[PDB]
RNA sequence: CGUGAGGGAAAGGUGAAAAGAACCCCGGGAGGGGAGUGAAAUAGAGCCUGAAACCGUGGGCUUACAAGCAGUCACGGCCCC
RNA sequence: GAAUGCCGGCAUGAGUAACGAUAAAGAGGGUGAGAAUCCCUCUCGCCGUAAGCCCAAGGGUUCCUACGCAAUGGUCGUCAG
RNA sequence: CGAUGUCGGCUCGUCGCAUCCUGGGGCUGAAGAAGGUCCCAAGGGUUGGGCUGUUCGCCCAUUAAAGCGGCACGCGAGCUGGGUUCAGAACGUCGUGAGACAGUUCGGUCUCUAUCCGCCACGGGCGCAGGAGGCUUGAGGGGGGCUCUUCCUAGUACGAGAGGACCGGAAGGGACGCACCUCUGGUUUCCCAGCUGUCCCUCCAGGGGCAUAAGCUGGGUAGCCAUGUGCGGAAGGGAUAACCGCUGAAAGCAUCUAAGCGGGAAGCCCGCCCCAAGAUGAGGCCUCCCACGGCAGCCGGUAAGGACCCGGGAAGACCACCCGGUGGAUGGGCCGGGGGUGUAAGCGCCGCGAGGCGUUGAGCCGACCGGUCCCAAUCGUCCGAGGUCU
């Protein structure tokens, strides 16, 4: 449940510590990014000479939620953090790694080279 | 609020049509079975202080 | 809405209704029966009986259970050694509320007796 | 939308 | 166009190839037809249904007569499906298999005198910024001099539900005939215990 | 009727009795069923339990761990066909039911607070011991 | 009423005569019903006359598919003389 | 017949708003024509740099006791400034 | 002018169509895709944010689109009070001055009670020619009506290439609506536990009050809920709009038309869900009651039946509605299960002690699913047809 305002930690090496979302992109008016949704989001925070800078307006994936998703399988998963991979107009990343799980919702809808790249997929 | 007030006076009809709504309904009572008194079902006689065939309560 | 909820609020804030429950089972254990309003009385049932049951297991933990809401330890001794045992055999419903023919005068309210069975 | 603004014509009320 | 009356009991998730499908439990059969209408004699088409047995000391003289020409026991209920023939003088839940689609009618929760945020969804008054004792008010009614009036219709607090409530196309998930039995996917309208009607659906 | 019966019935079909008994607290791994591409797999999921909610067949409990730096919670219900089989790894020891407080403690603070249930692992050594 | 200067009301009538109703009855009392006084008591003291607004009980006519400055003109029904 | 006229009487709104701190009550016993409301007992709750106690101002018999309940008391009253 | 409250916002909308989008078209300087331009169409839809009192406008990010107007520039007995009409104070400017300025600045009292119409809900009455208990038909009303992406067809038709379809077929979304509580997530005023200060019971142990109208803290069933779940928009049938025809005169040709017949819209009529016979035009079916007495009428007692009274209820302001009233499981108690809490008191052992271990998943335990006549729905009373005329 990430909405206009709402602060990501970026879970990748592009440079971008903090990144806030500004609109989701799912539609003329939808009201919440879950995982696997893109995001359009302002850089509130970077360090030294990335390849983005505090200031930048990008694209990036949501790929962990702090309110639970659910499954069809009855299950249900949740992670301590929002956090999002910053990517380019075709949906691939724009780091060359990524930190900490990811939503296995993600293969699902097509962001696999993502995935690949995380350590573990829950 | 802009205190609202009435715009005229209620004709001595429509105060007592308003009324057409407002008799008492005479109260609803059976004979004991013990000392024929009336008195209200479902509760105690009070005049000789029998209900469900025993005397129950000092009258 | 109050769907499928039990138990009167009774006018009375959280704490004033539990005063008013154990000062009615004090009264009601010590006189063996009073009269009070009807949906007083009807509410009485319910928090005396679980007294009295308790006293029929006669263990000290439900004597200190039971002395938290009725305090006297007189009368608790009076519900464990007199009250109780004539009630060994009876399982549940040791009380009646019987009500009354004629309301109150200041303010018309209907009156009940709750007494204990015998 | 009326394009020049139009004056109030009567003051806010007071008790007075 | 199939029918029958049933009891809305309770919901649960049962596990269908590892997915997780909520159902609401309903017991349906048996109802026996207590009278059927015909187009000679009443107009038109329907089968009446009976459903629950009930103590023939509360069923009253004019009742008494119209179960004993049907060859019927004292029911409950009396409801009708309409445009509906089964061959037999009892339907059962045999007549839906599980992948059926169904409608069902049930009476739905009564919320009494509702404000008009929860019947009508409205957006009450702010909160704070100087919200006078209107948090929850509906707001304006109207215009002015003209048209000077309400319009019929307009979304206003009073009774909310309580009030018959059809759901439509339901996915049969089981059905259970050794204990009359119906499980349909989704929600339901009504209480636990409430009664229910179950169709086959009019959706395509 | 009985209403509550009638559900238990519908229900009983799914329930399972194989799975060990485990409390909030304990440390488990849980074998879940999952599926990728194009396979489906068994994949481990390892942590302490922090809740069980109780309701018959729809019980279910969460388990909490971090995975590579990032707290990770996880749902299962109970009765769900899609868990192979649970492995207590270790008893703990609660002195309360629901434990969302150690989400805001170090892993130091954790094993403090949260100590081994020294009387559920005799117990369970008790067991284990075949005929 | 106003600190004060100062402001500033309402409120008349039993009967010729109290002969102002002993006494009994219901009622805690109030009040009343009888008895009694009187030419007269809807002259009974909450008292000469007792208008109108206003409230009530009883009786005739009338009214629950009807659109009204409330009346008027016509006709018919019912009730009274 | 009108002067938002004057004095008085009586309506309408209406059996409606309200009955003045959300510190809080319950039962038993007594008295009496009558009692949630007076007295008595027991239980519960509230104030305690007061919501206790003593002075000064101001008020002027409100003090104590007996006998009362038309009115005053925002209900009731057998109680009372 | 013995008062018609005034900008903007919020709230709630409803209407116009000169249509912003979505649907149907003609022309194109229409290859395809995408545009331009006019015609038809008001069913639905038409986002979030920065600036400013702003309406407007500009900008950011999206979008199928971010339409324009009317309703006292809709809406202050519905809210706001930033703008602007009072009294204070200051700046620039004007005036000798008092003061003044479509010049600016800071501050500045917005009235508990709805009589009538209207509207949303709910009853009482009478009627619907016998009186009743059920089940219904649907005249007529209301609700609803949105739309995107991707994939296959096919990298095909078209095009030098870049690009890229009609038609048809799948899948997944956004917002909105109705219902629901199995899961997820709330609340859960006393269902459990921990904790402090103080007063108390009864000294220890164990408890109780108060610290809020829960003292605080960790939890939490049913219910009521959304952030959670199911489902809906249609399909289809008919009639049309613009537009395209077939056959075809007048008018030897031509013409969609003068006779006749086709195709054709998210729009219209029906279909879907809800209300509905006060539909006084008061409908229909099934079933029960009976032609009782005294004097289209009155009176008395009854019939079928109903009400009163009572125990209640996911029904509910009262009312109504639904269930039950001993032939009974309606509530209360009690027993069992669930569910919450998470190992009671007491005793034994270990430690100088705070404590720790065992007995023990113990003790306690609202509402949930059930059982059980232990308690209470005693006993009863009153209404209620004898059927108008051709
Ligand atoms: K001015
Ligand atoms: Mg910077
Ligand atoms: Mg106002
Ligand atoms: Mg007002
Ligand atoms: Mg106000
Ligand atoms: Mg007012
Ligand atoms: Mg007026
Ligand atoms: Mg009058
Ligand atoms: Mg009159
Ligand atoms: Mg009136
Ligand atoms: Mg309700
Ligand atoms: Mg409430
Ligand atoms: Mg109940
Ligand atoms: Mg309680
Ligand atoms: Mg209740
Ligand atoms: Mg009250
Ligand atoms: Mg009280
Ligand atoms: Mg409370
Ligand atoms: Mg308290
Ligand atoms: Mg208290
Ligand atoms: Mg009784
Ligand atoms: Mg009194
Ligand atoms: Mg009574
Ligand atoms: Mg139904
Ligand atoms: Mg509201
Ligand atoms: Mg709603
Ligand atoms: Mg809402
Ligand atoms: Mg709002
Ligand atoms: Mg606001
Ligand atoms: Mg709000
Ligand atoms: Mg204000
Ligand atoms: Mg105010
Ligand atoms: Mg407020
Ligand atoms: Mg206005
Ligand atoms: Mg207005
Ligand atoms: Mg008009
Ligand atoms: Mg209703
Ligand atoms: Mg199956
Ligand atoms: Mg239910
Ligand atoms: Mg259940
Ligand atoms: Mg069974
Ligand atoms: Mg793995
Ligand atoms: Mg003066
Ligand atoms: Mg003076
Ligand atoms: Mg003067
Ligand atoms: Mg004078
Ligand atoms: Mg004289
Ligand atoms: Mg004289
Ligand atoms: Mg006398
Ligand atoms: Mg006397
Ligand atoms: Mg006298
Ligand atoms: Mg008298
Ligand atoms: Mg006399
Ligand atoms: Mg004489
Ligand atoms: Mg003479
Ligand atoms: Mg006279
Ligand atoms: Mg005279
Ligand atoms: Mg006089
Ligand atoms: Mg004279
Ligand atoms: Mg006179
Ligand atoms: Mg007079
Ligand atoms: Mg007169
Ligand atoms: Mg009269
Ligand atoms: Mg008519
Ligand atoms: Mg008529
Ligand atoms: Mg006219
Ligand atoms: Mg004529
Ligand atoms: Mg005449
Ligand atoms: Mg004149
Ligand atoms: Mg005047
Ligand atoms: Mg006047
Ligand atoms: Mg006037
Ligand atoms: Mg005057
Ligand atoms: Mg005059
Ligand atoms: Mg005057
Ligand atoms: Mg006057
Ligand atoms: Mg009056
Ligand atoms: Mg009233
Ligand atoms: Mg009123
Ligand atoms: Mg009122
Ligand atoms: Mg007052
Ligand atoms: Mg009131
Ligand atoms: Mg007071
Ligand atoms: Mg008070
Ligand atoms: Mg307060
Ligand atoms: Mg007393
Ligand atoms: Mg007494
Ligand atoms: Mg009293
Ligand atoms: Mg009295
Ligand atoms: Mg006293
Ligand atoms: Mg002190
Ligand atoms: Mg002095
Ligand atoms: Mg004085
Ligand atoms: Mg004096
Ligand atoms: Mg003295
Ligand atoms: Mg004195
Ligand atoms: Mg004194
Ligand atoms: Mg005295
Ligand atoms: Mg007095
Ligand atoms: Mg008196
Ligand atoms: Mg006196
Ligand atoms: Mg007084
Ligand atoms: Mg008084
Ligand atoms: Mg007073
Ligand atoms: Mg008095
Ligand atoms: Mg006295
Ligand atoms: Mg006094
Ligand atoms: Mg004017
Ligand atoms: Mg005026
Ligand atoms: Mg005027
Ligand atoms: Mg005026
Ligand atoms: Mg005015
Ligand atoms: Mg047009
Ligand atoms: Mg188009
Ligand atoms: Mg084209
Ligand atoms: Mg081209
Ligand atoms: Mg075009
Ligand atoms: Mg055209
Ligand atoms: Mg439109
Ligand atoms: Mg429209
Ligand atoms: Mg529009
Ligand atoms: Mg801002
Ligand atoms: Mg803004
Ligand atoms: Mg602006
Ligand atoms: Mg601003
Ligand atoms: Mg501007
Ligand atoms: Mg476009
Ligand atoms: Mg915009
Ligand atoms: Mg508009
Ligand atoms: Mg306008
Ligand atoms: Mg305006
Ligand atoms: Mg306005
Ligand atoms: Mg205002
Ligand atoms: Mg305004
Ligand atoms: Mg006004
Ligand atoms: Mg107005
Ligand atoms: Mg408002
Ligand atoms: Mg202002
Ligand atoms: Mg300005
Ligand atoms: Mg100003
Ligand atoms: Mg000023
Ligand atoms: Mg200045
Ligand atoms: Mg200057
Ligand atoms: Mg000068
Ligand atoms: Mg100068
Ligand atoms: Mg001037
Ligand atoms: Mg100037
Ligand atoms: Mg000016
Ligand atoms: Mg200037
Ligand atoms: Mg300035
Ligand atoms: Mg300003
Ligand atoms: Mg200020
Ligand atoms: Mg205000
Ligand atoms: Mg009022
Ligand atoms: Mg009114
Ligand atoms: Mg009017
Ligand atoms: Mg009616
Ligand atoms: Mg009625
Ligand atoms: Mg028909
Ligand atoms: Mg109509
Ligand atoms: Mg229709
Ligand atoms: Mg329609
Ligand atoms: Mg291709
Ligand atoms: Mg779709
Ligand atoms: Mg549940
Ligand atoms: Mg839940
Ligand atoms: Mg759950
Ligand atoms: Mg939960
Ligand atoms: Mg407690
Ligand atoms: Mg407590
Ligand atoms: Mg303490
Ligand atoms: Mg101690
Ligand atoms: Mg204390
Ligand atoms: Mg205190
Ligand atoms: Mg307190
Ligand atoms: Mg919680
Ligand atoms: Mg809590
Ligand atoms: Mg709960
Ligand atoms: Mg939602
Ligand atoms: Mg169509
Ligand atoms: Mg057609
Ligand atoms: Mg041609
Ligand atoms: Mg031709
Ligand atoms: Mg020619
Ligand atoms: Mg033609
Ligand atoms: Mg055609
Ligand atoms: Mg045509
Ligand atoms: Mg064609
Ligand atoms: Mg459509
Ligand atoms: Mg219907
Ligand atoms: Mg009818
Ligand atoms: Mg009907
Ligand atoms: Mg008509
Ligand atoms: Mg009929
Ligand atoms: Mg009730
Ligand atoms: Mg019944
Ligand atoms: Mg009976
Ligand atoms: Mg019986
Ligand atoms: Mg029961
Ligand atoms: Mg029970
Ligand atoms: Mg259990
Ligand atoms: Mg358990
Ligand atoms: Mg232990
Ligand atoms: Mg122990
Ligand atoms: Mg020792
Ligand atoms: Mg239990
Ligand atoms: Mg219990
Ligand atoms: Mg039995
Ligand atoms: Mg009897
Ligand atoms: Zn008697």
């Amino acid at each position: 449940m990430i909405q206009p305002q709402t602060y990501l930690e970026v879970a990748d090496n592009t440079g971008a510590r903090k990144i806030m979302c500004i609109r989701v992109l799912k539609g003329s008016n939808a009201k919440y990014a879950t995982v696997g949704d893109v995001i359009v989001a302002s850089v509130k925070e970077a360090i030294p000479r990335g390849a983005v800078k505090e200031g930048d307006v990008v694209k990036a994936v949501v790929v962990r939620t702090k309110k639970e998703i659910k499954r069809p399988d009855g299950s249900a998963i949740r992670f301590d953090d929002n956090a999002a991979v910053i990517i380019n107009n075709q949906l691939e990343p724009r780091g060359t790694r990524v930190f900490g799980p990811v939503a296995r919702e993600l293969r699902e809808k097509g962001f696999m080279k993502i995935v690949s790249l995380a350590p573990e997929v829950l | 609020a802009k205190h609202p007030v009435p715009k005229k006076k209620t004709s001595k009809a429509r105060r007592d049509a308003r009324r057409s709504h407002h008799a008492l309904t005479p109260p609803t009572l059976v004979p004991c079975p013990e000392c024929k008194a009336m008195k209200p079902p479902h509760t105690v006689c009070p005049e000789c202080g029998y209900y469900a065939g025993r005397k129950v309560l000092e009258v | 809405m109050r769907h499928l909820k039990s138990g009167r609020k009774l006018n009375r804030h959280s704490s004033h209704r539990l005063a008013l429950y154990r000062n009615q089972a004090k009264s009601l254990l010590t006189h063996g029966r009073i009269t009070t309003t009807v949906p007083k009385a009807k509410e009485l049932r319910g928090f005396v009986d679980h007294l009295i049951h308790l006293a029929k297991r006669g263990d000290l933990h439900a004597r200190r259970l039971v002395l938290r809401d009725l305090q006297d330890v007189k009368l608790v001794r009076k519900l464990f050694d007199e009250i109780a045992p004539r009630y060994r055999d009876r399982q549940g419903g040791y009380t009646r509320v019987l009500k009354l023919a004629e309301r109150r005068r200041g303010d018309g309210a209907p009156l009940a007796l709750v007494e204990l069975v015998e | 939308r009326r394009i020049r603004p139009r004056p109030p014509r009567l003051p806010r009320p007071r008790p007075r | 166009m199939k029918g029958i009356l049933g009891v809305k009991v309770g919901m649960t998730r049962i596990f269908r190839d590892d997915r997780a499908v909520p159902v609401t439990v309903i017991l349906a059969g048996p109802c026996p037809v207590v009278q059927r209408r015909t187009p000679e004699k009443d107009g038109y088409t329907a089968v009446q249904l009976g459903f629950l047995p009930q103590n023939p000391k509360r069923v009253n003289r004019p009742l008494k007569g119209h179960f004993a020409k049907a060859g019927v026991e004292p029911v409950r209920i009396l409801r009708e499906i309409r445009d509906f023939n089964p061959e037999g003088d009892t339907v059962t839940v045999e007549i839906f298999k599980p992948g059926e689609r169904v409608d069902v009618t049930g009476t739905s929760k009564g919320r009494g005198f509702a404000g008009v945020m929860k019947r009508w969804n409205f957006a009450g008054g702010p909160d704070s910024h100087g919200a006078h004792k209107i948090h929850r008010h509906p707001g304006s009614i109207g215009n002015r001099k003209t048209p000077g009036r309400v319009y019929k219709g307009k979304k206003m607090a009073g009774h909310y539900g309580a009030e018959r409530v059809t759901v439509m196309n339901l996915e049969v998930v089981d059905v259970i005939p050794e204990e009359n039995l119906l499980l349909v996917k989704g929600a339901v309208p009504g209480p636990n215990g409430g009664l229910v009607i179950v169709r086959e659906t009019k959706k395509a | 009727m009985n209403r509550g019966a009638l559900i238990k019935l519908v229900e009983s079909r799914y329930v399972r009795t194989d799975l060990p008994e485990f409390r909030p607290g304990d440390t488990v791994r849980v074998s879940y069923k999952v599926k990728e591409g194009n396979r489906t797999r068994i994949q481990d999921f390892e942590g302490i339990v922090i809740r069980i909610r109780r309701n018959g067949f729809n019980t279910t409990f969460t388990v909490r761990k971090v995975s590579y730096g990032v707290g990770v919670e996880r749902i299962f219900p109970l009765h769900s066909p899609l868990i192979q089989k649970i492995d207590i790894v270790q008893r703990g020891r609660a002195r309360r039911a629901k434990l969302y407080f150690i989400r805001n403690l170090s892993d130091r603070e954790i094993r403090r607070k949260l100590r081994a249930d020294r009387k559920r692992i005799d117990q369970d050594r008790a067991a284990e011991r075949a005929a």
